């Protein structure tokens, strides 16, 4: 019943009643608290509905469970990044790029992040190894 | 041997500072941005002792060692802290000799052919290349006809926008001093995740 709570809210989450998708996999999450798709598919629909607050917290259980997710940490540093904490959105973008440095989009949402934070040198390094990845 | 190690990591932090608290922020902004090739110059004040209060990356899967060695008493005093490899700018003979019998790697500083030929007969194959913002990529890929057995780590003239020059002409690692030191010890881990991004995609 663990998988089978999961296909639900994917099912959900394709007719975009995402607060009933989110209720889906929160149940898998009770019957299996260590299924990191659960936490990181939850991310993502809280991420869309907002409350990204709460995303936030669900994107990091799925890392803490599956430590080597350039997705998870990426995902993990959008949500950061709309929150409000930007340095602490660029030190999640930086170990998406430890796991996978052909990651065009890590790095293009990097050099956004650091543009925005101060540093541009440390900003145009990020923007230049984006563009010559794609 | 070292050498697999240079060829894994790929990269060098040439480290320079000021103050003896001020290495110690900077080693370990490099080493959490993914560098594990640390090397402490000695114009540091004090670099013996910088050397030997870094000793707990040495577990956690760091390679420190001392670089700028100009007399074979300083490599005394960078052997008998902890350093793991030696290197100067120029090529010693009396230090090769010390770091060979005492079981140090040491890495000679070479610009011309000759002083590499002078370097190969003390048994060296590892070679550093200062500056290499002087001879350039062509000096490595113009070296590998006569000399197929030296591997060059450059030092100068290292940046970004051609370290792919570098390896793609054959070099075994790249030195990186001055961008990876600039930078507040949060900076200077951020340069670090960069630099090493841009060495992994070279073909």
């Amino acid at each position: 019943s663990a998988l089978a709570y999961v296909m639900l809210g994917l099912l959900l989450s394709l007719l975009n009643r995402l607060s009933l998708a989110a209720e889906a996999y929160k149940k898998a999450i009770e019957l299996d608290p260590n299924d990191a798709l659960a936490w990181l598919l939850l991310g993502s629909v809280l991420e869309k509905l907002k409350r990204l607050d709460e995303a936030a917290e669900a994107y990091k259980k799925a890392i803490e469970l599956k430590p080597n997710d350039a997705s998870a940490w990426k995902e993990l540093g959008k949500v950061l990044e709309k929150l409000g904490r930007l340095d602490e959105a660029a030190k999640a973008y930086a170990e998406a790029i430890k796991l996978d440095p052909s990651d065009a989009e890590a790095a293009k949402e990097l050099g956004k992040v650091l543009e925005k934070l101060g540093q541009l040198e440390l900003a145009e390094r990020a923007y230049q190894l984006a563009i010559e990845l794609d | 041997k070292m050498e697999e190690l240079f060829k894994k990591h790929k990269i060098v932090a040439v480290l320079r500072a000021n103050s003896v608290e001020e290495a110690k922020e900077k080693a370990l902004a490099v080493f959490r941005g993914g560098v594990h090739l640390i090397e402490i110059t000695f114009t540091v004040p004090d670099a013996d002792t910088v050397i030997k209060e870094l000793s707990f990356l040495k577990e956690k899967g760091a390679i420190i060692g001392a670089g700028t060695v100009t007399s074979l008493e300083q490599c005394q005093k960078a052997v008998e802290s902890g350093a793991e490899f030696i290197v100067s700018p120029h090529l010693d003979p009396e230090i090769s000799k010390f770091c060979k019998i005492n079981g140090v790697f040491y890495m000679p500083g070479v610009m011309t052919p000759t002083e590499l030929v002078k370097a190969m007969k003390l048994g060296h194959t590892i070679l550093k290349l200062f500056p290499g913002e002087v001879v350039g990529p062509q000096f490595v890929k113009a070296m590998k006809g006569p000399f197929p057995n030296v591997k060059f780590v450059p030092t100068g003239g290292v940046n970004d926008q051609n370290v792919c020059e570098w390896f793609k002409a054959g070099v075994l690692a790249v030195g990186v001093g001055s961008a990876l030191v600039k930078g507040t010890p949060e900076q200077v881990e951020m340069l670090a995740v960069l630099f090493v991004a841009k060495i992994a995609g070279c073909t």
